[PDB]
RNA sequence: UGUGGACCCGCCCCUUGGGGUGUGUCCAAAGGGCUUUGCCCGCUUCCGGAUGGGCCCGCGUCCCAUCAGCUAGUUGGUGGGGUAAUGGCCCACCAAGGCGACGACGGGUAGCCGGUCUGAGAGGAUGGCCGGCCACAGGGGCACUGAGACACGGGCCCCACUCCUACGGGAGGCAGCAGUUAGGAAUCUUCCGCAAUGGGCGCAAGCCUGACGGAGCGACGCCGCUUGGAGGAAGAAGCCCUUCGGGGUGUAAACUCCUGAACCCGGGACGAAACCCCCGACGAGGGGACUGACGGUACCGGGGUAAUAGCGCCGGCCAACUCCGUGCCAGCAGCCGCGGUAAUACGGAGGGCGCGAGCGUUACCCGGAUUCACUGGGCGUAAAGGGCGUGUAGGCGGCCUGGGGCGUCCCAUGUGAAAGACCACGGCUCAACCGUGGGGGAGCGUGGGAUACGCUCAGGCUAGACGGUGGGAGAGGGUGGUGGAAUUCCCGGAGUAGCGGUGAAAUGCGCAGAUACCGGGAGGAACGCCGAUGGCGAAGGCAGCCACCUGGUCCACCCGUGACGCUGAGGCGCGAAAGCGUGGGGAGCAAACCGGAUUAGAUACCCGGGUAGUCCACGCCCUAAACGAUGCGCGCUAGGUCUCUGGGUCUCCUGGGGGCCGAAGCUAACGC
RNA sequence: GGCAGGCGCCGAGGGUAGGGCCCGUGACUGGGGCGAAGUCGUAACAAGGUAGCUGUACCGGAAGGUGCGGCUGGAUCACUUUCU
């Protein structure tokens, strides 16, 4: 454009769209989760995956995904969540932080265990 | 009537050279003429002169060129290059003697109007003005 | 008492209420202590200084125009009130003003800054420690005291909340230090000390100080440091591969020797020398005494133990591959993608890669992203040219001369606190951290200077633009009138068995005589050939002929004016078709609809009917593949050729317009 | 002459009548976007078997059809047969 044009109008900053709203900013958020459930994937890919709608202390229902092996959630278990896109459950966009309240770390495994949240096994 | 008479001529010149003319007419002002000068000098045009194209005063300008290549496509290399408006009209451009342009680390020149007159950019540098940037050419 | 000062009036200089001056009036004071006539601490008035502040102004300071109008103390004036002081700060009377597209008013969000993070930069993001300013102290008002407050730990009142209550009435305010509770993903000790530095009062002794100096907690961050060092096999065992020969972990381990975190023992700080007291004079100077929370810490010395390693990754991006297990499951996944029985992508294992007292994850900011492009992008077909005009503000503006010097440039100067940032030397054994010094800095103020460009004012010019005179082509527009061909209908004639329609048919029309043919009449709509490869128009769009009324345009002459120009937010007007209103009209055609066929079905294509509509007037509507999918204007850059329309010396030159091919060049290509 | 006291203005907030704005909740209802292998057809891409798109107008289970006008971003010297 012009630059008397630029002058009059100018250019226009642009604007984030937050891929998750655990408002507060916050890096976690906590619920109680009020369905746990299973989700046909998409696309490309079949199988049987975990998921949660979880009623959020920042006054959202939002449904949540529960990696690993396998869980142990309840209609009523209170968790801890943390954003993360699962690719093929389209509409499910934070996960489950496994190892914090009422989800327990994933049994019995040895490679990559922060995430997942299970203990050093022990050894002498 | 042309928007900008300066830019008329670093452009009538330009389209000459890209296709070897021999020389140009560009109408007749003081500046344009104080301009061509400094072309001279620095070898950019072999000369200009005030020819008389009816009736109205015109500035025959001299072109330079290289001389011929051998290869596919003999034409010969440009003594002007490149040569551009800096400052426009509706946006002028004004440089003080601390932010005068280095041309391609000076194998080329920019011409700014001073108060002290129409100067290149290391005669400005020299007489320890800024003025308004004019054009680049290398 | 009047050094002096305040006030009214007059004069003087000054120039806003600054400084002098003459009458008149008005205004002072506090005592205390002594190593008591002579000093110490106080008091009063005035002038000056230092510090600290009030107020006023230029410029700068986010998003929404899906907020476009706003204002009545509003805007100004006179007089008064008020203040330390200006002021609609407040008040009375008068005038009718003030602000807004350069964004008023409204709505949203927000303490601002020095700085911080990022970035090559220009920029983007932020305002958390520290420092500066501001505002606030449960919410809302308000004044009093005072140099200062409208006053966090002062007062008054109303409100909400808690607690006491003898029912009337009271008491509170941690956004001070700790601490509790609530909320939350999440954020510390109800610690030591006034030793230092700083503050208040005090002549001092001193007192007060949750300022402050320290310690405590948390890998929260930065820096430093350890978990050892040298030797040590053709190379244990276990675990893992394998082509069954071997290969790997691996000098790794064991083991040999050496050093000696931890731990013990002894010495033990710096920060502190002033206030005070003595001599000298209560001054300069010299002499002496006191005082350490941190802390028996830091640092030194002697003794001395081989003494924590995790975390993530290994399909590509991206450093690192092998076995087993699982079978579109279980699961992974930042993006691409892995898994459907041989998975280097899932889970384990061996091995490997990367960091390491940390390693990952999530969240957020800048970067890469020239992906809002000032630097530094685009719009024929990728997203993007407004449907077209007319024109407002605004932006932009040919040639020559002169004035000013607003922009612009230059010199000098003031400002740009500290910290932080840069560089050097230095202190802690290093660094982190800290000290001293140096350097740089955008911006704004002031004095001086330059005038090429831009602005401005004053002349001049004719090359832009406009006009005169003379010619020209055109479906450019409006109103009236008129011509023939055809369709349908009516009247007459002649004539008889079908016509019509389709792939084929059938609805349909025809003995009330159709179709075909001749003659006459009515009406409505469109204008064949010419006619396209053409013309006109800003676009939509314009086609029989005649006349009238009008618009644009092009050529020649080189006559007039003298930059009168270009573009153009908003505004205004125009704007295919369909559609709407009122009235008229209605041949043909025809959404809807009614039938006939076709089909698996047929709300369709094909056939026979048929209303709105298509037509006219007036008034709306305002859209489009409103297309060249290409804004308007001006300048420059080979040529060939076809065509429409002017002019001149007319084989050829020279304009305006419409096509094609092509130079340079451009383009992602196509193409231009 | 002062003080107490009295009256008045201004005045926090409250009340009543009417407005404009923002948030929550909401019986009903509108369409949207996603989700390997449900149903109807077959609109579009080849002249997509009626060239397509288009503004508008009516109609239709559905894509869609037809009217009017526009566009080429339409194939070639001569036909009607859904799906995977
Ligand atoms: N997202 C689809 C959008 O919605 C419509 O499409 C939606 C429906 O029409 C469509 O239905 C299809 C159906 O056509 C098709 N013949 C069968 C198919 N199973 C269906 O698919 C749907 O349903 C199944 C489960 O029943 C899901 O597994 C599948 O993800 C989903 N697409 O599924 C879509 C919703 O996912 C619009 N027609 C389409 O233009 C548009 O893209
Ligand atoms: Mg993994
Ligand atoms: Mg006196
Ligand atoms: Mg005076
Ligand atoms: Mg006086
Ligand atoms: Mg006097
Ligand atoms: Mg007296
Ligand atoms: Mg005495
Ligand atoms: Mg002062
Ligand atoms: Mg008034
Ligand atoms: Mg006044
Ligand atoms: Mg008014
Ligand atoms: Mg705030
Ligand atoms: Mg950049
Ligand atoms: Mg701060
Ligand atoms: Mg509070
Ligand atoms: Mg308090
Ligand atoms: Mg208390
Ligand atoms: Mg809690
Ligand atoms: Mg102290
Ligand atoms: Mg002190
Ligand atoms: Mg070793
Ligand atoms: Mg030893
Ligand atoms: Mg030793
Ligand atoms: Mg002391
Ligand atoms: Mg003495
Ligand atoms: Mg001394
Ligand atoms: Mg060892
Ligand atoms: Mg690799
Ligand atoms: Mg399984
Ligand atoms: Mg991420
Ligand atoms: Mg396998
Ligand atoms: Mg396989
Ligand atoms: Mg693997
Ligand atoms: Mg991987
Ligand atoms: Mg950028
Ligand atoms: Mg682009
Ligand atoms: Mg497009
Ligand atoms: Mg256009
Ligand atoms: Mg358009
Ligand atoms: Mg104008
Ligand atoms: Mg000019
Ligand atoms: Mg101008
Ligand atoms: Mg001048
Ligand atoms: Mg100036
Ligand atoms: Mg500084
Ligand atoms: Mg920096
Ligand atoms: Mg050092
Ligand atoms: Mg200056
Ligand atoms: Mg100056
Ligand atoms: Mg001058
Ligand atoms: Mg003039
Ligand atoms: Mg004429
Ligand atoms: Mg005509
Ligand atoms: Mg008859
Ligand atoms: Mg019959
Ligand atoms: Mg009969
Ligand atoms: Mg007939
Ligand atoms: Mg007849
Ligand atoms: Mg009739
Ligand atoms: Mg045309
Ligand atoms: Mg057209
Ligand atoms: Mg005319
Ligand atoms: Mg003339
Ligand atoms: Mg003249
Ligand atoms: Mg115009
Ligand atoms: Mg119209
Ligand atoms: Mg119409
Ligand atoms: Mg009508
Ligand atoms: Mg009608
Ligand atoms: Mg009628
Ligand atoms: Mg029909
Ligand atoms: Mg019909
Ligand atoms: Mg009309
Ligand atoms: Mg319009
Ligand atoms: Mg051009
Ligand atoms: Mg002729
Ligand atoms: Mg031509
Ligand atoms: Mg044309
Ligand atoms: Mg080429
Ligand atoms: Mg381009
Ligand atoms: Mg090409
Ligand atoms: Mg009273
Ligand atoms: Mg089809
Ligand atoms: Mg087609
Ligand atoms: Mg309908
Ligand atoms: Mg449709
Ligand atoms: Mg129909
Ligand atoms: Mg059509
Ligand atoms: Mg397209």
């Amino acid at each position: 454009p012009t630059i008397n044009q630029l002058v009059r109008k100018g250019r226009e900053k642009v604007r984030k769209k937050s891929k998750v709203p655990a408002l507060k900013g916050a890096p976690f958020r906590r619920g109680v989760c009020t369905v746990v459930r299973t989700v046909t994937p998409k696309k490309p890919n079949s199988a049987l995956r975990k998921v949660a709608k979880v009623r959020l202390t920042s006054g959202y229902e939002v449904t949540a995904y529960i990696p690993g092996e396998g869980h142990n959630l309840q209609e009523h278990s209170v968790v801890l969540i943390r954003g993360g896109r699962v690719k093929d459950l389209p509409g499910v966009r934070y996960h489950i932080v496994r190892g914090v309240y009422d989800a327990a770390g994933v049994k019995d495994r040895k490679k990559s265990r922060s995430k997942y949240g299970t203990k050093k096994p022990k050894e002498a | 009537m042309l928007t900008d008479p300066i830019a008329d001529m670093l452009t009538r010149i330009r389209n000459a050279t890209r296709v070897y003319k021999e020389s140009t007419d560009v109408p007749a002002s003081r500046f344009k003429e104080e301009i061509l000068r400094i072309l001279a000098r620095e070898g950019f045009i072999k000369g200009y002169e005030r020819v008389d194209v009816d009736g109205k005063p015109y500035l025959r300008v001299y072109l330079k060129y290289g001389p011929r290549r051998q290869g596919p496509d003999p034409r010969p290399e440009q003594v002007i290059h490149h040569i551009r408006r800096i400052s426009k009209p509706g946006r002028r451009v004004y440089v003080g003697v601390k932010e005068i342009p280095r041309v391609r680390r000076g194998l080329g020149i920019a011409i700014l109007s001073t108060s002290k007159g129409v100067l290149t950019d290391r005669e400005a540098r020299k007489l320890g003005v800024g003025g308004e940037l004019i054009c680049e050419v290398w």
